[PDB]
């Protein structure tokens, strides 16, 4: 109980940091990380960094193919073929 | 004709039998058409007939059926319909059905709280009412030959009355069922009648009739369901309703049963249900015996899209399709080669059945509008297989020169004029066969001298996403082989630049296969992984890059 | 009694220097976490974190078919094929229906060439609805 939490915090934080560093090395390249490095500002009173963030629309729909070859009109109508309402 | 006034005076007698004796005599007189004009032109007769149908009918089903069948015999000829409509005869049947529906409901609610003798009395009354309503609806059906009077009757609540009459006789089928179903069949031609029909739940009431032994009711029900099944919604209602199993047995009996079974088999669940029916052997009976039909081969093509159906058609060892392919090749039947291609589309041990027909189908596909269609079907049958040796066939059949000749025909034309060519589908089948073939290393080394042709074709044909997808699938099958992997992964590869451009395409499948190749190209080359990651990051934070360039 | 090891780094055991190391690693973790958040999408981050294996002895992570088609059809059919099929279906929808009062008992149900050549399924196209015919005639006395 001498120094256990003080190194356990370092172990957990270094584990999370290695995970984040591994995923960012997996995704973003080596030049873009250097570009991001010079466009961020640390805050001592806020406790976080700051950058110019925004978003980070959508297609409506796609006319998918159909297999209903039965397109011949078939049903009739009293109100269209005979010109009279059914009420 | 010698005692017509005697029958009229019997109608004037206030006795139950004195009326019905003259009524049945008048009905047997109307049974012949010679004096039918003489009696329909008798004014005092039909007026008294309609009046006695109005008065003595509630308590007397013995006379209201005779005096209605007489009207049916009069309505058997259309030149007398004007003399019938000059009287209020048509309204009589509508009022009779409207009253007897509620009376049958009251009787069915009375049966649950009554003794035994009154129960038999109510049963006999329901039977006599069914005969009377059958005669009335048959008279209305014969009157409805004029669409004008049919619309005039539909103006009054009619389709609801017919659905009620169908629900009445839905249990104990009688002439009322056949007559009301024929009338609903005639009314289903129009849209408003179909809407009022299916709004009252007619499809389920029809599905709850099977099995039915009467051939006339069977044909009428299947034809009415045939009129119903041309809506997008009524087909699932019948498939989930169990219409398929008891209809599959009717394929050998009725004629409209096949017509309905095709429309059912257009749905996938109907194919899955027919997978466990005897009809799969019935179609193979009619196709192989030579007394086939276009609807039979069409439903057989729709059926073989299920794996169980293809396994059933294939037999146990190959003898099932060895006859079908022989009849397809010798008689040049395009429908049978379509069925064979649908059978070959399935993956599994069934493709070994096709191992004996590889060279023959390739030879048919090389030198063969119907001829080109048969060659396309054979090429698609050969392309679906992946268990074939391929390494042997690709050289024993000289596939490489022929594929290079076909793929190069139509090159350098701009897709605008040449993407609608007749040769285009065959090129797609050739690309699909090259992709299914290049997964083996020997076939890939044999197809190697075609990579430049694939690259030219990829830079050319771009308007259709599917051709690009199959070409990239062929390239992905090539990249996985270590012997030819580095051959395509040069630092300035045209395939790599094209995939980098296609990484941001509208189609999802094309970018899926594109990523499936890009993560292989970057696995064996660290620099390619850096270029791919740089392309991926410039398409998601490009707004930040633009805003920081505007800030500078 | 217990043995000993090295874990993953040689830090001091002071009450303040370890606090400074905690502050520094947390300050860097804030930046790395926000860079993971805003730039990398949820899909890629979830995939990499599910395909990552943390090491116990060492202090490191280790981050290690079927024919496809267009979004509509079952089998892969080309673009000219589907375009000809679509124009043929427009032609089928432009057909005139049979008259209400005419002899059209034969449903026939022909297979169009436009479907037998391109479509792999649903080739039969019906022409007209079934229509019941009443038994009536215009024949006077026989």
């Amino acid at each position: 109980r001498q120094v256990e939490a003080m190194l356990d915090d370092i172990r957990q934080l270094r584990k999370e940091l290695l995970l984040n560093i591994a995923i960012i090395d997996e995704y973003i390249p080596v030049e873009h990380v250097e570009l991001i490095e010079k466009y961020v500002s640390w805050s001592e009173e806020h406790g976080d960094w700051q950058l110019k963030a925004i978003a980070y629309s959508a297609p409506p729909a796609k006319k998918e193919f159909s297999n209903n070859n039965q397109t011949v009109p078939m049903y009739y109508s009293y109100r269209a073929d005979l010109g009279a309402s059914t009420a | 004709l010698g005692k017509i006034d005697e029958y009229i005076e019997c109608f004037y007698g206030e006795t139950s039998v004195e009326k019905n004796k003259g009524a049945v005599a008048l009905y047997e007189l109307s049974k012949n058409p010679q004096n039918l004009t003489q009696l329909v032109n008798n004014e005092t007769l039909m007026m008294a007939l309609a009046r006695v149908f109005r008065e003595d009918w509630k308590k007397h089903f013995e006379v209201g059926t005779n005096i209605m069948n007489l009207f049916v015999n009069i309505s058997k000829f259309s030149c007398l319909h004007g003399i019938l409509l000059h009287h209020k005869i048509g309204t009589l049947c509508v009022n009779a059905m409207e009253h007897e529906t509620k009376r049958y409901d009251f009787w069915i609610a009375e049966m649950k709280k009554t003794d035994q003798e009154t129960l038999r009395k109510l049963k006999t009354a329901i039977r006599k009412q069914a005969m009377l309503l059958a005669a009335c609806v048959t008279f209305l059906t014969n009157l409805a030959t004029d669409i004008s009077v049919e619309l005039k009757m539909v103006r009054r609540n009619l389709v609801a009355l017919l659905v009620k009459c169908l629900q009445m006789s839905s249990e104990s089928t009688s002439s009322l069922t056949t007559a009301t179903i024929k009338f609903l069949l005639k009314l289903s031609i129009f849209d408003e009648n179909k809407i009022v029909m299916e709004q009252n739940g007619t499809i389920e009431k029809l599905l709850k009739l099977f099995p039915i032994q009467d051939p006339e009711l069977r044909k009428a029900v299947i034809m009415l369901l045939f009129n119903f099944s041309f809506d997008s919604k009524n087909l699932p209602k019948m498939v989930n309703g169990g219409l398929v199993p008891h209809m599959a047995s009717l394929l050998d009996s009725d004629t409209k049963a096949l017509n309905m079974m095709y429309l059912l088999s257009c749905n996938d669940d109907a194919k899955a249900m027919l997978a466990y029916t005897d009809a799969i052997k019935l179609l193979m009976k009619d196709v192989l015996s030579g007394t086939g039909s276009e609807v039979t081969k069409a439903v057989l093509l729709n059926i073989c899209l299920e794996k169980r159906n293809a396994q059933l058609v294939c037999g146990q060892r190959g003898q099932g399709l060895d006859l079908l392919m022989e009849m397809s090749i010798n008689s040049r039947d395009l429908m049978l080669i379509k069925v064979v291609r649908a059978i070959s589309s399935h993956e599994g041990a069934t493709q070994n059945m096709f191992l004996k027909w590889i060279e023959t189908l390739i030879g048919i596909a090389k030198n063969e509008e119907s001829k080109s269609s048969f060659g396309l079907e054979c090429m698609g049958t050969v392309a679906e297989l992946k268990v074939a040796p391929w390494a042997k066939i690709i050289q024993s059949e000289n596939l490489v020169p022929w594929m290079k000749t076909q793929l190069q025909e139509g090159i350098d034309e701009s897709e605008e004029v040449t993407v609608l060519r007749d040769i285009k589908p065959l090129q797609l089948q050739i690309v699909i066969a090259c992709g299914t073939m290049a997964r083996q290393l020997d076939a890939a080394r044999l197809l190697a001298p075609l990579i430049d042709t694939f690259v030219q074709l990829l830079q050319s044909c771009q308007i259709d996403d599917e051709f690009v997808v199959q070409l990239l699938y062929v390239f992905l099958q090539f990249l996985k082989h270590k012997e030819l992997s580095a051959r395509l992964m040069t630092q300035d590869s045209a395939l790599g630049a094209h995939m980098i451009d296609l990484m941001h395409d509208a189609n999802a499948v094309v970018r899926e296969v594109c990523d499936n190749a890009l993560l292989i190209m970057g696995e064996h080359s660290k620099e390619w992984a850096k270029r791919i990651a740089g392309e991926r990051f410039k398409w998601h934070n490009a707004q930040w890059l633009e805003m920081v360039e505007r800030d500078d | 009694h217990h043995h000993h090891s090295q874990d993953g780094g040689a830090y001091s055991d002071e009450r303040q220097d370890l606090d400074q190391t905690i502050a520094e690693v947390s300050k860097e973790l804030k930046l790395k976490l926000l860079i993971v958040e805003n730039f990398i999408p949820r899909d890629v981050s979830e995939r990499i974190k599910e395909r990552a294996e943390w090491n116990e002895d060492s202090f490191e992570w280790n981050v290690n078919k079927r024919l496809v088609a267009t979004p509509g059809c079952r089998r892969p059919m080309s673009m000219c094929e589907r375009m000809l099929v679509e124009t043929a279906r427009e032609q089928f929808g432009a057909q005139r229906r049979p008259p209400i009062s005419g002899s059209g008992s034969f449903v026939e149900a022909t297979i169009p060439e436009e479907t037998i050549r391109f479509c792999g399924e649903n080739v039969v196209v019906f022409s007209a609805l079934e229509r019941f015919v009443p038994e009536v005639t215009d024949s006077d006395p026989s």
